């Protein structure tokens, strides 16, 4: 998660402590979409595999990406 | 009301949306309209039975308008029975909205095979039948985003697009027979394609069209009337725009 | 026929060819036409008494477009009569075509200030009038050579091309009234060798135009405001 | 750089502004570039003087582009100096913004007559010094509401609507001789014209312009250059938008 | 020359004609251009000996532009060889010319899946490759027909004016990432009655399309996205 | 002042509790522009006549129209 917590925090200009678990990435972290897309993407680059549109469709806070991820591992 | 030479209409994916108020408008002038349907005709037979019960005629008809054998067959037998077609309508239209890096090259093809190559295969249809008749006019529901593009929307502005440049050769192709084809540049219209989306993003429009309001599909509806009508006789390979200023 | 929610429409440069045929198909259409002319009274009371004839309403009005007073008087003598004012078509044109090279400067502003400046004291008295209605239709009646150009018309090209950019400008301007503004193309209106260009293999008829024109300020284009509707067979897409 | 096979260029209105950046970028490309000025010539001047430090030919010549006596000497001085004239910029402009029911018939010929004519004397005395040397490049600084329209600029967008239809004419009228002639149609452009203008209006701009910026003169200035540089040779009659974006 | 920030560029279908004349262009002005050949080997790698022995940098590689994985992996290929990507220019294309009614959905198919699939496959993995160093630009080789139409092309006027308006809107999503979208739009390039349309009174010759495409993906059009040049010697205004 | 703030009050929906004279038309009372113009215009209906733009450049708030009309009667 602290792994995570970095990764998202790079991805787009904000410190970690802005990663609360249910932050969200829009309503909280303030980000567009491609953020969220390129984020993902840049999460897979974890080789969590090709993470389902179908799971990723209901992403929308930090803490789902803790899931999905320890899923799909 | 408006004056048509011709009798009948052709209308694919008719049964609700714009294609369902460009039926009534085009059969309260008096045409006899061929309300298509792709799969549940509930609401095209419905949107029939309200017509007919108006004093309009009205029918229905089942083809998938990407699939040209069926799109072929469909119109021979509206000739069959009416004695040929004066009146095609490409409105038939999907909309699958991505960022491209999510896109997936079925996403492309499913716009394009639904909202380009359906229309090639009226335009192409359109010809053969009206070709003998010396008259015809065809009107292609293209829309805003053909012309401006829009993010998101990289298939669907590719295939409103292409219907823009199709629809201009067909009209070079069939003007000599007096066949017209023109398309209708709708801006954001309170229909069914639409009407799922976020008030953020729906109030963020309004605010940018002029007229400061979203369309009627009535509104785009009599402007395909019109195009078709005898009134517009001088007009082909022109792109009608009905956005309420948001484009010019 | 088609319906217009306004009663009345003044048409500048009425009084014979494009114009008349405007104000022959708007009054059949049940509106009281006010046919304008700027010198022959003769040949524009002929068009009146042939509505007036067919039992239509019809009116002339003797005003020239380019003169900021006459056309501002002009219409506040129609709404003192009919009550208001809801339709306006910026029918009034001039043409002098001269290579660039032997062009006047004089040559230049007689078409620039008889195309564009007359369409717009037009337009903006049709904002001064339709906005306590909020409703109205305005039509500037441009050419193919806005959009296109074309050899030996530079001072023409520009005044059309004015008309269709400040068309759009109005535009803007009064839908915060539902004051719509548009434009209509016309190609070539009715040597002969031109015809070789259309696609539609024929000169277009003036009826063609006065037609587009009356679905431009009829109800059906409601929802159109800003556009410019070719009416030119073809000749350009 | 770019190549260019001409040698001179006059640049109506080039003291300050997109004007200015135009002189500097085709000066620096080795052109000799005539910076033009109405009024006060210590800001020409301190251009001209900035030029010849850096190593370029530069100049400066006095004239109202819209006096048509006084723009045809000035052209005729600048061929008796350099035998011949190669490229005009028609860069000169004023802007005056108001409701049109507040506008008055002033306020429409003011920017007419500074905007349109003088570039029309432009590209008249552009054709007369050109055609005999079956060479010539013209580019007419237009603007993105020349394109689209715009609210309270009735009197802008109408003279900038009239230069993109007059050019075309002119590069028709042109073409035989090898003369070229096109429009540039900015965006919203970092300079003197609009610097004053309220800061809500403003940033309700940038977040209109995808590329999310206010464009550079230097960019309107470049794509100039690249109009009248010899890259462009087949290239007539068009319109080059540079808007980031804000209007395709 | 002109300045390119960017190292590199990958042309579509670059083994001949047009293609083959941007790569020649591209290089002579200091970029490794990326020559692509569906088919014949032999011509493709002549022009990468005529590059290289002029001293420019040059490299061929073989994939069809309307092979989604060919074309993916291509460019993953160049990346990993060059370090990155900065430029692509979607210029395959295909005709297969025929009146409507002698046409058959293959037909269309053909010439669709062939010029605009191909331009999508590469703008995208273009947003792909290109966002990370937030720096790029694209250029898409359309046609006058996708603006005109032309009897005879409803399939090429199709995928053309298609790639016009797609084009368009992958320079609404790239401009988050200062990448670039922008078509050219050629007339006639190099019977010979047609030049009489032409007002310039030839035909283009290919160097004056590459040239406008180096200018559009040079530095100098760093604010132009989005657009649409023509490069018709005016037969289109 | 009455009668003026009756006037501005039907000129743009809005009561005449609004009107106070030192409420601005646009970051008070919430007009776009036209509707001042118009507003402007429509004070002119008076017969206060055609005051000029040089003095009603200054308009911004309800009380400069109690001036520039009791100067110009
Ligand atoms: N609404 C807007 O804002 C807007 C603006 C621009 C223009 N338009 C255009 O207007 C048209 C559609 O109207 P709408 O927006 O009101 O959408 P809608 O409510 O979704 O209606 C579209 C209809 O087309 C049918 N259809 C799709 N593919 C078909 C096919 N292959 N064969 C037969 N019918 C088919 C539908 O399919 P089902 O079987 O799936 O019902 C549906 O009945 C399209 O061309 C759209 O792209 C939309
Ligand atoms: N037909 C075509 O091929 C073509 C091409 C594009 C569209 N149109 C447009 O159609 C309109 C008129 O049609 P037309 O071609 O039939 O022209 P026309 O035969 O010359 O009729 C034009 C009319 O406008 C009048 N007029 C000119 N200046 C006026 C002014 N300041 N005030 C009032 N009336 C004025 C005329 O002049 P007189 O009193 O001097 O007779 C005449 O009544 C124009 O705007 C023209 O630019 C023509
Ligand atoms: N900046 C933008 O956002 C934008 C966007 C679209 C295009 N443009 C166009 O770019 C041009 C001007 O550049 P700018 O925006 O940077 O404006 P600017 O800073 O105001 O520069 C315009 C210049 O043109 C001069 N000028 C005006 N009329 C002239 C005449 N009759 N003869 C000679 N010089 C004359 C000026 O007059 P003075 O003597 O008054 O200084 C001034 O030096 C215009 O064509 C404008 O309409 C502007
Ligand atoms: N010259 C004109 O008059 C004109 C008009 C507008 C612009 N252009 C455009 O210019 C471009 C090419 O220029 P051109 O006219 O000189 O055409 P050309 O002579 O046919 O060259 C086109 C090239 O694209 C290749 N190609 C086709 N499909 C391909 C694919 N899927 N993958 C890779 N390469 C593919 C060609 O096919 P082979 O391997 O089969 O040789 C050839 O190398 C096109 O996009 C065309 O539409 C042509
Ligand atoms: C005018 C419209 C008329 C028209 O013809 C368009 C349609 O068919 S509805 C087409 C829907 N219109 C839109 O603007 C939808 C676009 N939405 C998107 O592109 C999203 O994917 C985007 C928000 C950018 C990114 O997502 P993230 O924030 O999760
Ligand atoms: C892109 C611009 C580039 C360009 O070329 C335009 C210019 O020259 S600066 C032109 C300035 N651009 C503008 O948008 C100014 C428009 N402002 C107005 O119309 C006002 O009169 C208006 C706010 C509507 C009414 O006033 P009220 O609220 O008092």
């Amino acid at each position: 998660f602290e792994d995570i917590q970095a990764v998202i925090a790079e991805q787009l200009n904000v410190d970690a402590a802005q990663v609360t678990p249910e932050a969200e990435f829009v309503k909280d972290l303030g980000a567009d979409s491609l953020d969220v897309v390129e984020l993902i993407m840049a999460l897979e680059e974890k080789f969590g595999i090709e993470i389902p549109d179908e799971q990723a469709e209901k992403i929308v806070n930090v803490g789902d990406v803790v899931k999905y991820i320890e899923d799909n591992k | 009301s408006m004056q048509f030479t011709g009798k009948n209409v052709l209308i694919t994916g008719a049964s609700k949306g714009i294609g369902a108020e460009i039926a009534r408008t085009l059969a309260s002038m008096g045409l006899k309209v061929w309300i298509n349907y792709r799969s549940n005709a509930e609401v095209a037979d419905a949107l029939k039975n309200e017509l007919e019960e108006k004093g309009y005629k009205a029918a229905v008809i089942k083809f998938d308008a990407a699939s040209e054998s069926d799109f072929v067959e469909a119109i021979q037998a509206i000739v069959q029975s009416d004695g040929g077609l004066s009146y095609l309508v490409n409105n038939a239209g999907v909309v699958r909205d991505k960022l491209a890096i999510k896109m997936k090259t079925e996403d492309f093809h499913h716009v394009i095979d639904n909202n380009l190559t359906s229309a090639f295969i009226g335009c192409r249809e359109a010809l053969k039948v009206m070709s003998k008749s010396r008259f015809g006019s065809v009107v292609n529901i293209a829309s805003i985003i053909g012309e401006r593009g829009n993010m998101g929307q990289t298939n669907y502005s590719a295939s409103k697009g292409g219907m823009i440049a199709m629809s201009k050769s067909f009209a070079y192709e069939g003007a000599l027979r007096n066949i017209r084809f023109n398309s209708v540049t709708p801006g954001f219209i309170e229909t069914d394609m639409n009407a799922n989306l976020k008030d953020e993003l729906k109030a963020d429009y309004v605010k940018n069209i002029p007229l400061n309001r979203l369309g009627a599909a009535k509104e785009v509806a009599e402007a395909v009337a019109f195009l078709l009508s005898d009134h517009s006789s001088y007009i082909t390979g022109e792109t009608l725009k009905v956005n309420g200023g948001l484009y010019m």
